[PDB]
RNA sequence: CUCUCGGCCGAAGCGUUUACUUUGAAAAAAUU
RNA sequence: AAACUGCGAAUGGCUCAUUAAAUCAGUUAUGGUUCCUUUGGUCGCUCGUACUUGGAUAACUGUGGUAAUUCUAGAGCUAAUACAUGCCGACGGGCGCUGACCCCCUUCGCGGGGGGGAUGCGUGCAUUUAUCAGUGGUGACUCUAGAUAACCUCGGGCCGAUCGCACGCCGGCGGCGACGACCCAUUCGAACGUCUGCCCUAUCAACUUUCGAUGGUAGUCGCCGUGCCUACCAUGGUGACCACGGGUGACGGGGAAUCAGGGUUCGAUUCCGGAGAGGGAGCCUGAGAAACGGCUACCACAUCCAAGGAAGGCAGCAGGCGCGCAAAUUA
């Protein structure tokens, strides 16, 4: 290429969007924004493919341009806007509030939230830096730079912030015995307690996470998101509690539901 | 906005120096 | 044009590399500004990402620092005396980074007069102006004259620097790159640097 | 002594060695303070880096070079060019059809700091990846362990 | 005064060129006798010189000072000026009006 | 396998280094 | 409508000629660089006509030239978030140097110690250099932040002379939004590196270095690291574990055919990466191209000529010729 790419093919799109193979040649290329395009839902897929509120992309444009959709309390008219993890989407016309939270199988589950939960959000802080005449700044996972934070907040901690002010309400420290969720890799979408973190200087440090049913797994620091203090989460969880079931248990639950509901 | 936020963090930093002073106190004293 | 690429080079093993794509825009090189000494001429060039790079073509004045007393002044550049890269570039009298250059001594000397009240570079004839006599022999109060006495306790200058002040020119080293910053700034040479460069100049002649 | 061998002046850029001083200090000792760096992966800084008088900008202890990326090892084969050496890394490459291996080698030019002196041929060296330093040199000697037979 | 013209093949003449015939000039934005189709393109075009020769076709020529006999097609004809001033400063200058 | 710092345990060195073997996390979708 | 201004036209599409550690794949680094846009931070933090600055230029009117072009010349006007120029407030001060002097303590006293201060100089963030001490962080900074002395390019750095919608309250204040903006971070990237991996050939066994080959020192250039280039030095560097040279009816992978197991062969071809627009070469604009549905040359072709000149680039979609054993509609 001679410059940045502007298109995206459906088969080269991320698989968690669950796009078809014969609808088109092109997938929605997400605009640049607070989330990576590999790790986001564009608003067209959420409004059209998930919620079924629109049948075509023209109807998505027609809904967004009438100023009904808010992301983190801000009206967005870009239909390919990158919406990511812990993300609050408010539709005030229908009176609906959703959070984008990862599903157990690695996809973005649409999790309807009670409206007073839609006032805050959780952010994983990416870096700390002191600049411009001794003022400290946080940078979080969704690129919200917050100046003058609490001095006890370090990197890999999480913060609960109010969406109307953008200012920190209260934070969770990254430590063992805390509740977290996986945002990347093979174990994506699983919720469990941090057992220990092993250090590998000059490389990736590995975290071990134990499930509520005694299932242990591991990831990297780049794929951990602390969501609770201790065991109680600071957010509402999806219909599955983040427990990965094997295919045998999924089959057994499916046959049980078939037997119960006929 | 800068004046009030800087004054609030100035209160926070004077606080953080106060508890830093006391933590230094039981660390040195013991 | 001038292409500063790697693929035109021979390999480590000594085999010729067969080229596979033509010259690219990010591989370019531009002609050197042989920055001479004269009344100031600086041209700007647009560079990668839309930024500017000051291509100073001739310079006369530079901001140099005498670091033992932590003084920094503008000084007119007199003459290049030594370069470690090539001899011939002194024939063309070009300012580059890390070249040894004679500059004037007036502002550092004037600061020395105002700060310590000791003469520098005055001959045995002791020629003086009323302004210089009013600066050197300034009327003092008690606190000021005590501060000047305590300052006079520390006033020592190396003998080679004294010879430089007597000749009126201090030799220094340019620390910036005038070709792609636009300014010729540096530091006054002292100590082992100073005698090292002096014996290099004496060894050249 | 025998440091100023090039046409320019050799100097550690961080250390300000031309501080003016009292004549008693001039009479006492003309000693230059030394800049050294603690390097990351548990590598100990040798005493020759901290006490020696050599100057080079490509030393991983007293220079501008920072070590990041890969850490490998090799055997010293050639020490003939100036302040860099040629080491050899040997391995077995697997061939799947015959289910066997073949012996392969690669030579690397790696920078050797003057703090590692009396290095011989055929001893093991641990090197760490850094930025390019020349046309071929990409790694830098981190530590030297002598040969199996050499005392 | 001589203000321009075209030789027998129609090419205009530019102010800088001091030859007799045609020159090939690499012209860009801001130059006369050229209008660029894209931003920042140059084109090589034929340009006639300033020296008046026997090889001209039309001489564009602008009078500065009037004579006595009025020409029946140039001066006796009267034509107004359309579209007067729009900016407020131009309003004040063109009618010599005060600030108030 | 252990001497020091902190709450029976966590940090620090490991242990001559490997080859081998098992496990874990990284290995785009499409195709199989 | 037109035109000026801004953006995009660097994506997509086509093809597989070149290319043999090159491309590419997996793996890592940028603590060695740039980044339009989006998203968040910042924008009275500078002590030094504004209730609004200046000259034009299109479109339009009018007069023309050439055989010919998406050719343009001249003369009348007229705008700006085009092009330039340029404040006031915040603005009252504070902080360091410099200090006319003034005060206090000690001193018999000389003399010693401690305070207040008018006049002058500099002050914010970006840039360049030098020095000093060591808020937050890294596995490791010559990191970030701080303090001091200065600098700050006329081919010049930011410090809003811009538009819209509703209008409302104590002659003056104002609520949303759009275009802006130096610098941080984010997103999309890109570009240089790390380790390992490719077909045939010895009727290719030594190659590389005068013209950079391998390394050192200082510089130049570059967005940056580096023989990337220069100067001065040293004689190094690769190789039967197959260097070097030649060939390939060779773009590389994901993959495909066949197959008990092992294997053999294919992969121009819709996904990812690279390369190139007849062949080479050099540029302008721009955040991004050495761009070809951009420009300028030469080489080879080739179009219209009134013989002076002018205009080209289907390995885009259809289509045609040619080529062939071999491949579709000017919807």
């Amino acid at each position: 290429a001679r410059g940045p790419k502007k298109h995206l093919k459906r088969v080269a799109a991320p698989k968690h969007w669950m796009l078809d193979k014969l609808t088109g040649v092109f997938a929605p290329r997400p605009s640049t924004g607070p989330h990576k395009l590999r790790e986001c839902l564009p608003l067209i897929i959420f409004l059209r493919n998930r919620l079924k509120y629109a049948l075509t992309g023209d109807e998505v444009k027609k809904i967004c341009m009438q100023r009904f959709i808010k992301i983190d309390g801000k009206v967005r008219t870009d239909i390919t806007y990158p919406a990511g993890f812990m993300d609050v989407i408010s539709i005030d016309k229908t009176g609906e509030n959703f959070r984008l939270i990862y599903d157990t199988k690695g996809r973005f589950a649409v999790h309807r939230i009670t409206p007073e939960e839609a006032k805050y959000k959780l952010c994983k802080v990416r870096k700390i830096f002191v600049g411009t005449k001794g003022i400290p700044h946080l940078v979080t996972h969704d690129a919200r730079t917050i100046r003058y934070p609490d001095p006890l907040i370090k990197v890999n901690d999480t913060i609960q912030i109010d969406l109307e002010t953008g200012k920190i309400t209260d934070f969770i420290k990254f430590d063992t015995g805390n509740l977290c969720m996986v945002t990347g890799g093979a174990n994506l979408g699983r919720i469990g307690v941090i057992t220990n973190r092993e250090r590998h200087p000059g490389s990736f440090d590995v975290v071990h996470v134990k499930d509520a049913n005694g299932n242990s797994f591991a990831t990297r620091l780049s794929n951990i998101f602390v969501i609770g203090k201790g065991n109680k989460p600071w957010i509402s969880l999806p219909r599955g509690k983040g427990i990965r079931l094997t295919i045998a248990e999924e089959r057994d639950k499916r046959l049980a539901a078939k037997q119960s509901s006929g | 906005k800068n004046k009030e936020e800087a004054a609030e963090y100035a209160k926070l930093l004077a606080k953080r120096m106060k508890e830093a002073k006391e933590k230094r106190q039981e660390q040195i004293a013991k | 044009g001038i292409s500063r690429d790697n693929w035109h080079k021979r390999r480590k093993t000594g085999g010729k590399r067969k080229p596979y794509h033509k010259k690219r825009k990010y591989e370019l090189g531009r002609p050197a500004a042989n920055t001479k000494i004269g009344p100031r001429r600086i041209h700007t060039v647009r560079v990668r990402g839309g930024n500017k790079k000051y291509r100073a073509l001739r310079l006369d004045v530079g901001n140099f620092s005498w670091g033992s007393e932590c003084c920094t002044r503008k000084t007119r550049i007199i003459d290049v005396v030594y370069n470690a890269s090539n001899n011939e570039l002194v024939r063309t009298k070009t300012l580059v980074k890390n070249c040894i250059v004679l500059i004037d001594s007036t502002p550092y000397r004037q600061w020395y007069e105002s700060h310590y009240a000791l003469p520098l570079g005055r001959k045995k004839g002791a020629k003086l102006t009323p302004e210089e006599e009013e600066i050197l022999n300034k009327k003092r109060s008690k606190k000021i004259q005590k501060k000047y006495d305590e300052r006079k306790k520390n006033a020592k200058i190396s003998s080679l620097l004294e010879e430089q002040f007597q000749q009126g020119k201090l030799l220094a080293c340019i620390a910036s790159r005038p070709g792609q910053c636009g300014r010729a700034d540096g530091y006054v040479l002292e100590g082992k640097e100073l005698e090292f460069y002096l014996r290099k100049i004496k060894a050249r002649k | 002594a025998d440091i100023q061998t090039e046409r320019a002046y050799q100097k550690q850029p961080t250390i300000f060695q031309n501080k003016k001083r009292v004549l008693l200090g001039e009479t006492g000792k003309e000693k230059l303070p030394r800049y050294y760096k603690n390097i990351g992966l548990g590598f100990k800084t040798p005493k020759e880096a901290i006490e020696g008088t050599y100057i080079d900008k490509k030393c991983p202890f007293t220079g501008n070079v920072s070590i990041r990326g890969r850490i490998l090892s090799g055997v010293v084969t050639k020490m003939k060019m100036q302040r860099t050496i040629v080491i050899r890394r040997d391995y077995l490459h697997y061939i799947r059809k015959y289910n066997r291996f073949e012996k392969r080698h690669k030579n690397m030019s790696v920078h050797l700091s003057p703090c590692f002196r009396d290095v011989q041929i055929g001893d093991i060296v641990t090197v760490g990846e850094c930025r390019p330093l020349s046309k071929t040199v990409r790694f830098n000697v981190l530590k030297v362990t002598k040969a199996a037979g050499t005392k | 005064r001589i203000s321009g013209g075209n030789d027998k093949q129609g090419f205009p003449m530019k102010q800088g060129v001091l030859t007799h015939g045609r020159v090939r000039l690499l012209l860009s934005k801001g130059h006369s006798c050229y209008r660029p189709r894209r931003t920042g393109e140059r084109k090589r075009k034929s340009v006639r010189g300033c020296i008046v020769d026997a090889n001209l076709s039309v001489l564009n020529l602008v009078i500065v000072k009037k004579g006595e006999k009025d020409i029946p097609g140039l001066t006796d004809t009267t034509v107004p000026r359309r579209l007067g001033p729009k900016r407020a400063s131009r309003i004040r200058k063109l009618f010599n009006l005060s600030k108030e």
